[PDB]
């Protein structure tokens, strides 16, 4: 058993009309209910028999049946309907949850700004070097980093983590951070960070030089 | 009546060992209802695991935990418990528990699907191999690197602790505009490391002397380190 | 136990048509009826009953002139029929059978019935 | 309120349970001992029936007044003076000169006026503490406590007895475990809250009910039959096994066997009613009708077969209680079926009464007194004390076919009284 939602994401203004669909893979074909998370929190249950309103839930939620897709619409997107929603179905002796769709807020675009740091002495001293290229109030979210160490491309050494939604600008910030060893990062002369975004003509790569100033 | 689920029994636990949970409710006849268990992993979607209807007689497991886990239910004081055994790496995740129905095997069908009402709040469970350690700090030098555009980025690595979380502040709580704290990220190592940046203007670093200040109350550290160009 | 039958999905306006009967050759004289119904955010609440021997009926306070039921010992089954559905009608419904007599203010106590059924669901639609 | 409650329930049910373990352990102290009072007082068979006569009429008498003095006073200082009035009079009595065998009579009443209070007052507490679905669990488990007394009552008294070597020692036991519960009750027990008005439309209704009143004097046969088998059957085994030169571990014998009977046959009744309810909605009378004339043959049979085995008689005697003790949980049921709600509390408080004045009440003084008439009218021996005790006692299988007639006259009125007692209720509201 197993439902797929579709899109995982959407970004959507005050006013406007979103809907979300879960397809089923086996047969149930009308038995399908809807669940709204917020970060850190519970779940809360809203509509059952897919098309009944829980008690006590605002009326500009609705659900209907169309094949055997099952359709979620709220009709009047207010700012306290930014969550994830997830559909349940337990047309077996189990229950199978979907994958959720994340609702977020509609801007407009902006480009990055980089910048890259090379290790601190103290680093050195401890046996490991660590570079951080650091991105910041760029909007949207999707983002691509390169690492490069003497011209060369790296693969499968580095993490990357995002913030989440800016609460006054709706922006995103983003830190990516590359690892090697201390006969690694000396090995090495040039230190790269090149990025790929919507908001950039062409890609922005800024440079190092191990033991300038 | 208002109703009400809470559980409790969470903590940390080593590889291959066991543990054990309860959600106790009150508010409601337990013996028209059963109880659920459900799942969600640090940035990932929910899991269904157990069931049990409250005459300890029906009960359904999943494939990922059949033969792991057990589940058994005391209708005396209006509680159930879920016992795992063989616990993996995998097993790191919030646990809630819900209300059932007591029937919806037999009336769940073309047209129904009953629901899932109330829910508790959650308790968190821990798994790994790592022992307490403290956080060491290695600030980033604001340079012409990250100067642009008239203000300057500067930062304080928080490195190599276990367990989360740690808290940072600027000039003990006095420079708070333009901080943003990224979310921790589990090494292969098996500790954390996060990183805390901030942009002032460039013509403020002739003067000014900016601190990020790191507390870590599982293992008493703190440290004060100054960032200078 | 006692075993259900009837209930599907229903448009606003419909009507339905609800039946319990006992198992073998079992005939529940003695007195074993009464609808109770449970929705999903709310408790189990009563909606009829009648009486053993002279055929006394008695409804809810939010069902009077809609719901009607009848019992039959010949075939040992109880009948309930359902009219004017409306979308706050979407529950399921249970038989049950106990020993008080049938009056007013008895419904919607439930804790001294001796069988129960396992309930048909029914969903009004909109 | 469950916060005091969380010990104060649990401690208050323990100790009552105890405490009416102690009540029943001191009604049948004296059935054991009844041959070594008669030896000692120089009585005769007459004069040894008053010693419960004199107590259930006290009883009788007693017991409305401290149902209606429960509801305005608080109940545990009722409770314990009681405990102490049935306990301080019991020690006391011990003592009386040999020329005083009044003043034993006269103890025997106040006794049973103390036990009055107790136990019509105890459970209305242990109902009052507890809701609608563990009322019932405990109120069993402050019920199942009546064979155990009983039982325990025939063997305390004998074996205290024999082993002191003086049959005053019997009555002196329980009064110091009566001594400790009426101190205990005063602090374990939590406090609980107490509570023109027209009776005589309830009775001119309740008179015109043909099965409560056939229900009534059924149980009113089954309460003579019990009184008189319960206390004179030891002595009865004792003169007939004297008779055969063939011997006090009657007493013993006779209340291992209540204290399992007592169990048994409301099991088996229970059983019995629940499968037959699905059938017939005239199960309950048929039931007991059934119950009662089938103890009937095997009570008759003791009488039979005393004078040639005794393993005989204690089967008989074993299958008979087993029997009779069949329709205790059951007529409570006959009079749920056909009583309004708003009548149920007076027809409950008449009933009651009504068991005690047609029962128990002359019934053993009515043995001894028929057992003297026959036996003064012949030779005196001890094989003429054994006949005639014997042929005494057969006026109980006459009782219980009548008590079987009253409950089929019952299940031939059942369906009708239902039917208006529905008419009434419906009509009421
Ligand atoms: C065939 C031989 C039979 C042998 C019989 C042995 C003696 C057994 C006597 C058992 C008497 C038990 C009486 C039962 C209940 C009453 O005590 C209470 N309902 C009085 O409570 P109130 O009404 O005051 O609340």
């Amino acid at each position: 058993i197993q439902m797929t939602q579709s899109p995982s994401s959407l970004s959507a203004s005050v006013g406007d009309r979103v809907t979300i669909t879960c397809r089923a893979s086996q047969s149930v074909s009308s038995a399908v209910a809807w669940y709204q998370q917020k970060p850190g929190k519970a779940p809360k249950l809203l509509i059952y028999s897919a098309s009944s309103l829980y008690s006590g839930v605002p009326s500009r939620f609705s659900g209907s049946r169309s094949g055997t897709d099952f359709t979620l619409t709220i009709s009047s997107l207010q700012p306290e309907d930014f969550a994830t929603y997830y559909c349940q179905q337990s047309s077996s002796s189990l229950i199978t949850f979907g994958q959720g769709t994340k609702v977020e807020i509609k801007r407009t675009v902006a480009a990055p700004s980089v910048f890259i740091f090379p290790p601190s002495d103290s680093q050195l001293k401890s046996g490991t070097a660590s570079v951080v290229c650091l991105l910041n109030n760029f909007y949207p979210r999707e983002a691509k980093v390169q690492w490069k160490v003497d011209n060369a491309l790296q693969s499968g050494n580095s993490q990357e983590s995002v913030t989440e939604q800016d609460s006054k600008d709706s922006t995103y910030s983003l830190s990516s951070t590359l690892t090697l060893s201390k006969a690694d990062y000396e090995k090495h002369k040039v230190y790269a960070c090149e990025v790929t975004h919507q908001g950039l003509s062409s890609p922005v790569t800024k440079s190092f030089n191990r033991g300038e100033c | 009546s208002e109703v009400q689920l809470v559980e409790s029994g969470g903590g940390l636990v080593q590889p291959g060992g066991s543990l054990r949970l309860s959600c106790a409710a009150s508010g409601f006849n337990f013996s028209y209802y059963s109880i659920h268990w459900v799942r969600q992993a640090p940035g990932k979607g929910l899991e269904w695991v157990a069931y049990i209807s409250s005459s300890s007689s029906y009960t359904s497991y999943a494939d990922s935990v059949k033969g792991r886990f057990t589940i058994s239910a005391d209708t005396s004081k209006n509680t159930a418990y879920l016992q795992m055994n063989s616990l993996r790496a995998e097993d790191t995740a919030v646990y809630y528990c819900a209300r059932g129905y007591q029937y919806w095997q037999y009336h769940a069908s073309w047209y129904w699907n009953g629901g899932l009402d109330y829910w508790g709040q959650g308790t968190l469970v821990t798994v790994s191999s790592a022992s307490t350690k403290g956080p060491s700090v290695f600030p980033l030098a604001p340079s012409s690197k990250s100067t642009s555009g008239g203000t300057a980025a500067l930062g304080c690595l928080v490195k190599d602790y276990f367990p989360e979380p740690v808290t940072v502040s600027w000039n003990s709580g006095a420079l708070t505009s333009g901080v943003h704290t990224f979310p921790a990220v589990l090494q292969s190592s098996g500790l954390y490391s996060l990183s805390s940046v901030v942009t002032v203007p460039s013509s403020s670093l002739g003067t000014q002397t900016y601190i990020c200040n790191v507390n870590h109350k599982p293992s008493n550290t703190k440290v004060d380190k100054k960032v200078e160009p | 136990q006692l075993v259900e039958s009837g209930g599907g999905l229903v448009q606003p306006g419909g009507s339905l048509r609800l039946s319990c009967a006992a198992p073998g050759s079992r005939r529940f004289d003695y007195y074993t009826l009464g609808w109770f119904r449970q929705a999903p955010g709310k408790e189990r609440e009563g909606v009829s009953c009648i009486s053993t021997v002279g055929g006394i009926t008695n409804y809810a306070d939010s069902v009077k002139g809609r719901f009607i039921i009848s019992r039959d010992n010949a075939k040992s089954t109880v009948y309930l029929q359902m009219n004017s559905l409306e979308p706050e009608d979407t529950a399921v419904y249970y038989c049950a059978a106990g020993r008080e007599m049938c009056a007013p203010m008895m419904l919607g106590d439930y804790y001294d019935m001796d069988y129960w059924g396992k309930g048909t669901p029914v969903t009004v639609s909109s | 309120k469950p916060a005091s409650l969380g010990r104060g329930r649990g401690a208050a049910a323990a100790i009552l349970s105890l405490g009416n373990v102690l009540n029943y352990l001191d009604r049948y102290t004296v059935a054991g001992v009844l041959l070594d009072i008669q030896q000692h007082f120089g009585v005769k068979d007459r004069g040894a029936g008053l010693l419960q006569s004199v107590f259930i009429c006290s009883f009788m008498v007693a017991a409305p007044i401290f149902g209606y003095l429960g509801d305005r006073f608080n109940r545990k200082v009722i409770l314990s003076c009681g405990i102490f009035f049935w306990s301080a009079v019991t020690f006391s009595s011990s003592f009386i000169p040999q020329q005083y065998f009044w003043l034993l009579v006269l103890s025997r009443g106040l006794v049973g006026i103390g036990e009055a209070s107790y136990s019509t007052i105890a459970p209305t507490i242990i109902g009052d503490l507890f809701t609608k679905n563990t009322r019932t669990l405990m109120l069993s488990v402050f019920y199942f406590a009546i064979p155990l007394g009983s039982g325990l009552g025939y063997i305390t008294g004998s074996s205290v007895k024999q082993a002191a070597g003086d049959w005053h020692w019997a009555l002196r036991v329980s009064p110091v475990l009566g001594m400790i519960t009426g101190t205990l009750i005063l602090i374990l027990v939590p406090a609980t809250k107490r509570g023109r008005t027209s009776w005589l439309r309830d009775m001119k209704a309740l008179i015109r009910n043909r099965s409560y009143v056939f229900s009534s004097l059924a149980t009113s046969a089954v309460s003579f039959a019990t009184g008189a088998l319960g206390m004179w059957i030891p002595l009865y085994l004792h003169r007939a096994q004297v008779v055969q030169k063939t011997a006090a571990k009657d007493s013993l014998i006779f209340g291992a066997i209540t204290c399992f009977t007592g169990f048994l046959g409301v099991v088996t009744g229970a059983g019995a009613t629940r499968w037959c309810r699905l059938k017939t909605q005239r199960a309950d009378p048929l039931v007991c009708a059934v119950g009662m004339l089938g103890s009937a043959i095997f009570i008759c049979l003791i009488f039979v077969a005393a004078k040639s085995s005794i393993v005989g008689a204690y089967i008989c005697i074993f299958v008979g209680e087993t029997l009779l003790f069949s329709n205790w949980a059951i007529t409570a049921d006959i009079l749920m079926y056909v009583v309004i709600p708003t009548r149920r509390a007076t027809a409950v408080a008449l009933q009651s009464f009504t068991s005690h004045l047609l029962g128990d009440a002359g019934s053993p003084y009515l043995i001894g007194f028929i057992s003297d008439l026959i036996r003064q009218s012949t030779k005196d021996s001890p094989l003429w004390e054994f006949l005639s005790l014997g042929y005494a006692l057969m006026l109980c299988p006459f009782v219980v076919v009548l008590g079987g007639m009253f409950f089929l006259a019952t299940a031939l009125f059942f369906v009708s009284d239902r039917a208006r007692a529905e008419q009434q209720v419906n009509q009421l509201a």
